[PDB]
């Protein structure tokens, strides 16, 4: 009993890095903690909320965050609310 | 946590957001997102989007596959035809 059991490897991104990110947590509120210290950010003061490339939408619960697959994409809008929206004309 | 999530993002009207949620136990999916846009039955009604007529908190309206529920809270029911 030392290992977790349900851990799911899912990639994180920044809001001021274009770049993608990895981390490993099996709950959101365990994503955001271990996304925090390894996206090596300082604005850590800041409330970063979670959404969805594909769909856009926040997920308050670990539900879909675990619903999905191992390898999945995710957002994070530090401090800066400059959040990717998308509008269906 | 559960082993078979159903895909059942959310909606809001007063605010633009949307929030997506995965849930396998209907009641429970609305009764968190709900909760979260903080509404009240009588003061505020949940329905959904394409027709928004009525939907009642105990299960969705035979659409287990995605439900597309947007808070409404108003004299007039939602109508997006």
């Amino acid at each position: 009993s030392g290992e977790i059991r349900t851990l799911k490897p899912c990639l994180l991104r920044r809001n001021y890095s274009r770049e993608q990110h990895g981390v490993a947590a099996s709950c959101l509120e365990d994503l955001r903690s271990k996304a925090c210290d390894i996206l090596a950010i300082d604005k850590s003061l800041t409330p970063v909320t979670l959404v969805l490339a594909e769909d856009g939408t926040i997920v308050d619960d670990d539900d879909y965050f675990l619903c999905l697959p191992s390898n999945t994409k995710f957002v994070a809008l530090a401090s800066n609310e400059k959040w990717a929206y998308n509008n269906s004309d | 946590m559960l082993q078979k999530p159903k895909s059942v993002k959310l909606r809001a009207l007063r605010s633009p957001r949307k929030f997506g949620v995965a849930g396998r136990s209907c009641q429970e999916v609305l009764r968190k997102g709900c909760l979260r846009f903080q509404l009240p039955e009588r003061g505020s009604r949940l329905c959904l989007y394409e027709d928004g007529t009525e939907l009642t908190e105990d299960y969705f309206p035979s659409v287990p596959d995605n439900a597309e529920l947007v808070l409404l809270t108003l004299g007039q029911a939602w109508q997006g035809h």
